[PDB]
């Protein structure tokens, strides 16, 4: 009863056998930006289904050794979908997200995957040098990796330099191959502004670490894919200009 | 009516609590499907169990404070957030200048960036000195700069009339010099990661020293002189001590586990990472 | 009975304590209320 | 005019003495404030959220390995798998946990703590685990016909694989002072240490070493005071 | 005496600081005043009054040119007659308008902002114009095809030679700081173009090139704040 | 021509939102304007030179730039007023004399 | 609910605030009321 | 400011002087008390 | 500069140290020329008394 | 990454083996004549 669900939005639906309940980030759900906390006084744009729908994106091969991986989310949707041009001919940009990270494996498999939603993520440079100038700044497809996502080079310190043991004080979900196949987490709009640049401007990331390594025996399958699938939801657009992608 | 689809909360609630949580007397339980020790941590909901449920408890009225926890209590302690050195008889110079960052060094910024989002008020204290300590009677100025004023070009410059520039003159042998200031933030609220770039355009993967600046952080500079016409000989040191007041915190986020190599940065060094914690003689002894 | 002697209220003091928590937002986001008593799944 | 006397303490900065201080800006009112979720009052709800506890520490595991301990079929029976002190403030497991990171900036502390253990193995896996808390008194146990003289609960790996250990208030006094060592040792909490009950059973053709994730919080007696200055960090010099 | 404790800031001045000093005059009853027609209150009075804004610059038109900006028959279609930057507190147009003086003593401002176009030329002359307004996020548009995509007004030469152009408050931000240039470009409001919709059509025997005049003002949600000290003027020594 | 500015508001031009504006108006009145205090002369004494003994200063508050350039964008003005005198030696320092 | 020390009245502070407008007097000081949906002349 | 004269016995220390200092844990609630057996309130008691 | 620093808070090693910045232990800044300084303090034992 | 763009469903074997795609009436004319080919294409329902 609990284990099992189903979402829906647009003309996409999504079922699970083994889920394990579902998240909601900050007990707040999605909404549109009310009338006193608006500024901007232009009509903005609610395209509702042509925008709201879950999109899947390429998945990742999760490999003994893996360190996990990490994306932007007003970026890995700004070139894909209706949403994407949307975004790019706006100025202006808000919505919550509806997320989804699926795993399958087999009851002889063991492993931990540790999702998280972890907003403003900043990714910080790697090197010893305390001189502003020279220092190492982290690359543009670094900090926005796109559709394809990036792959932590040290995921101990979520390349942040902050402690992953205490990444649980952001809405998280743990995918445990024993206990459930997916995990999702609803994740309203949160910054410190009524809307916001989609292209410039990210604001939270999803953070998928194989804690616990992945183990099972000879015979069994190898290829272990991760799929993970996004519903912008809620969503709203104003400013309305020529196109900019970059 | 026409056409009918264009036709159409949260989960908890806060509770005031002024005093820590009471314990009520419980016994063994022996029975079948009532499980509170049975979690699942990975629905990311934390452990529900409490102590009436695991074990017998007696009943007890707890009578310590909450309140010292609060986040306003936690910021209302004063922090030194900079300091800054003015030489008036080295070459010409005349003046200091310093642009106004709170993360210029550990103790108070690892503090404030365990949230994602403040909005609060300040209190700055200038506490000035000689390199010596000593303390002379001389007159000092302390002009705060907005964002787009011009600076300070030197001793003599107009631009210390401050017709419209906030000054403070206090002689160094007073008590420190002590004034509020509002939230000047343009957003509704400071933000301490900025994830993202303050312009279009293209991003070069070799320097992107533009990237994770705020602008909606820049406050502005300080400057500071010694009020003569001539020019003095002494060595200066005014230190900044800022108290945060009418604070609100968003979003919290870990603690910082290593180092800060910079002021506006997260760097770290990844040869040296530090593993936060203590090693230890195997398992399964403890110390 | 806090004093403020300046018309601009910012220059106040602590002004008034609160105590408020909830910290079912942080400690239970989810979307199905598990009683504390019962199996979760 | 009105006559008055000084008293000692004039012309003193105290740094966290609650006054008012006259306005740089006359007349002005702040950028109105918009809904933003997530906003915290009080420590207390950082404090109970669980986070991930570091157990295995040694000089080896690099990194992330330092989060896992390791459960696997033992010859022996009644063998330890793992322990640690439960004194959050004191340098150990706990400064990995967030409820750690924040006792370091408060001298005393008062309440229940409660240890969540997540089993990570396969689901054909099976075994009975026994985890006991220790009031002070004594070093940890030797066997545990002595570990279970203590508070402890047995734990069955199944569905739901995640139990909780809730470690009760048990104190002289009302508080302890979170610095250790030396004669502040009075304070010590206790030891939990964490038994094979039975054994690890796993069926031919899987893996045979798993992993246990460890955890912890606080609850809702759980509090603080003396608020001082973190040691955990340190400078050498300004930051530029 | 009563007992009194002093406290950090003391013995300073504040300039802004609102206190009392001791009168100079005892007993002293002012002129009495009498009525002036005139009286301002707010400074937003004066910013909502149209001035001239200077577009024309280079190095050339000397003094008054420099206020008008030249109409006259295209060969080629779809052409662009002028453009400039919007944000008022940048060195540029709005430098001439008494808006964009005003808005240089305040570190920020919100609001909306109007821009009139008042057509000098003759009676026979007629025409269709197509003035935008961009939001940022690119350089100006290249032609007007792209021009269009934004908030514009097609303006048609007439009996009442003027049209206005609001340009209504779009921004992330509740304000935007009146500082440009560096990262500072996070701030800029955007650039409004002028293009030919069709042509400038005359008859023969009639001037063929021909002016328009410029202007700027602001709306009644403009506000300011955080008031600073303007960089517009220096001086380099005492004025005897 | 008219002499009067464009009434054009943003609700007649495009479509707009329900916007209820929460920003304050108050620190652009120009009571709060010349609020701030500025430098209105600078006068020189030495005692010692010469004869002399005395300094005298004709009050003109268009003496320099800053506040004479706010005060001459009205024509008429009435106000009272607040003096503040910072007297220090050429080199800065203070000496217990009294002036 | 401010404070003066003396009994010369000019020798209190900002006193009170105000707020008032009347633009229209700069805006539009014209005799015959342009209505602003139509057209001036 | 209001105005104010100082008089003598300003700026010493007078070791039983009652008065107020500057409180250095703002929001601080002590450890709640118990029942101790054996409070005293005078000196007298002790004497008899 | 007087530094409090409760049981627990690392000790200054030196006049330069960091430990001076004091974001959390209070300090009392005066000069030696002013009057003493004075303070109120609690009831600050883990006992009852 | 092109077939997720129109409607589809996400399908977890499991318990419950089955799984319904519903494919909802999609067309410009009330009805589609079932020949197809040559210039009937303007009938296609589209690709599963
Ligand atoms: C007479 C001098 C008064 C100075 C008044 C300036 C107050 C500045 C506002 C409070 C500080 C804002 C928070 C600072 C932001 C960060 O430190 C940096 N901008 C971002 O790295
Ligand atoms: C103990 C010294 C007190 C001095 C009191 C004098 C106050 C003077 C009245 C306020 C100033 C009047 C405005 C000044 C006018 C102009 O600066 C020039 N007279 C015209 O160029």
């Amino acid at each position: 009863s609990d284990r099992v669900a189903q979402l829906t939005v647009g003309n996409s639906s999504i079922t699970t056998q083994e889920a394990a309940n579902i998240v909601l980030a900050y007990g707040e759900w999605p909404e549109y930006c009310p009338d006193t906390d608006a500024t901007a006084v232009d009509k903005p744009t609610r395209p509702d289904v042509s925008v709201n729908r879950f999109y899947t994106l390429d998945s990742k091969m999760w490999q003994e050794n893996s360190t996990g991986w990490y994306w932007k989310f007003p970026d890995v949707l700004n070139k894909t979908g209706v949403f994407g041009q949307n975004a790019q001919f706006h100025y202006l940009y808000r919505s919550g997200f509806c997320l989804h990270v699926q795993c399958n494996a087999s009851k002889f498999h063991q492993g931990a995957l540790l999702v998280a939603v972890i907003p403003e993520f900043v990714i910080a440079g790697r090197g010893s040098n305390t001189k502003p100038n020279e220092a190492p700044h982290p690359g543009f497809t670094t900090t926005f990796p796109g559709t394809t996502g990036a792959t932590f080079h040290d995921p101990y310190v979520l390349d942040s330099g902050v402690p992953l043991s205490q990444a649980l004080i952001y809405p998280h979900q743990w995918v445990n191959l024993r206990t459930n196949n997916c995990a999702t987490v609803i994740v309203p709009y949160i910054n410190a502004v009524p809307f916001d640049s989609a292209i410039n401007h990210s604001n939270f990331g999803l953070v998928v670490v194989p804690v616990s390594p992945l183990k099972y025996s000879s015979g069994a399958t190898t290829a272990i894919p991760i799929t993970i699938t996004i519903a912008p939801l809620n969503s709203e657009f104003g400013g309305l200009r020529q196109a900019v992608s970059q | 009516d026409p056409v009918e689809d264009i036709i159409h909360r949260a989960i908890s609630g806060a509770t005031n609590v002024e005093s820590a949580a009471d314990t009520t007397p419980s016994s063994h339980r022996l029975e079948t499907g009532r499980v509170p020790a049975l979690q699942a941590a990975e629905t990311g909901a934390t452990s529900n169990a409490t102590d009436e449920n695991m074990i017998e408890t007696r009943c007890v009225i707890n009578r310590n404070g909450v309140l010292e926890t609060t986040i306003n209590h936690f910021f209302s302690r004063s922090g030194l957030v900079g300091v800054v050195n003015l030489t008036d008889g080295g070459d010409t110079t005349g003046y200091a200048t310093w642009d106004i960052d709170i993360m210029g060094f550990v103790q108070l910024r690892r503090k404030c960036e365990m949230f994602t989002y403040m909005r609060f008020n300040a209190e700055f204290t200038f506490v000035t000195t000689t390199k010596s300590g000593e303390a002379r009677p001389y007159m000092l100025q302390y002009m705060y700069v907005p964002p787009g004023a011009p600076k300070p070009t030197g001793r003599d410059a107009f631009q210390w009339q401050t017709a419209t520039n906030p000054s403070v003159f206090v002689k160094l042998t007073d008590p420190p010099a002590q004034v509020s200031v509002p939230f000047m933030s343009p957003a509704s609220a400071y933000q301490w990661f900025y994830d993202g770039y303050p312009t279009f355009g293209q991003h070069p993967e070799t320097s992107n020293t533009t990237y994770g600046l705020c602008p909606n952080n820049m406050m502005g500079t300080f400057a500071v002189r010694v009020v003569s016409r001539e020019a003095s000989q002494l060595k200066l040191q005014t230190r900044v001590y800022m108290k945060l007041k009418h604070v609100r915190a968003w979003v919290p986020r870990p603690i910082r586990s290593q180092p800060y190599l910079l002021k506006n940065f997260p760097n770290y060094d990844s040869s040296k990472i530090t593993n936060s914690a203590r090693d230890r003689s195997s398992i399964k002894q403890a110390n | 009975t806090n004093i403020n002697y300046y018309k601009d209220s910012y220059a106040a003091s602590a002004t008034r304590q609160d105590f408020t928590q909830d910290p079912k937002k942080f400690t239970q986001p989810v979307l199905d209320s598990i009683r504390e008593l019962s199996a979760p799944l | 005019g009105i006559p008055a006397e000084l008293r000692p303490g004039t012309n003193q900065f105290l740094t966290t003495d609650d006054d008012t201080a006259a306005p740089i800006l006359p007349g002005f009112t702040p950028t109105p404030t918009i809904h933003i979720p997530g906003e915290v009052h009080s420590l207390l709800e950082l404090c109970r959220v669980e986070t991930i506890l570091e157990v295995n520490n040694t000089t080896e595991a690099t990194g992330l390995t330092r989060l896992l301990i390791p459960v696997s079929s033992q010859n022996k029976a009644d063998e330890l798998c793992a322990a640690f002190m439960v004194d959050p403030g004191r340098i150990g497991p706990w400064q990995s946990t967030l409820v750690g990171q924040i006792c370091r900036y408060y001298t005393q502390w008062s309440g229940s703590l409660k240890v969540t253990f997540m089993f990570t193995g396969s689901f054909m896996a099976t075994g009975k685990m026994l985890v006991a808390y220790s009031p002070p008194g004594s070093a940890q146990p030797a066997n545990r016909e002595t570990a279970m003289l203590g508070t402890h609960v047995i734990w069955d790996f199944g569905l739901q694989s995640s139990v909780s250990l809730v470690i009760p208030w048990i104190s002289n006094t009302h508080f302890r002072t979170a610095k250790t060592g030396g004669n502040y040792d009075y304070y010590t909490a206790g030891v939990v240490t964490l038994w094979y009950q039975t054994n690890y059973v796993v069926p031919p053709e899987t893996p045979g070493e798993a992993y246990i994730i460890a955890m912890g919080a606080a609850q809702d007696n759980f509090t603080l005071k003396i608020c001082k200055d973190t040691d955990e960090v340190t400078q050498q010099a300004v930051l530029q």
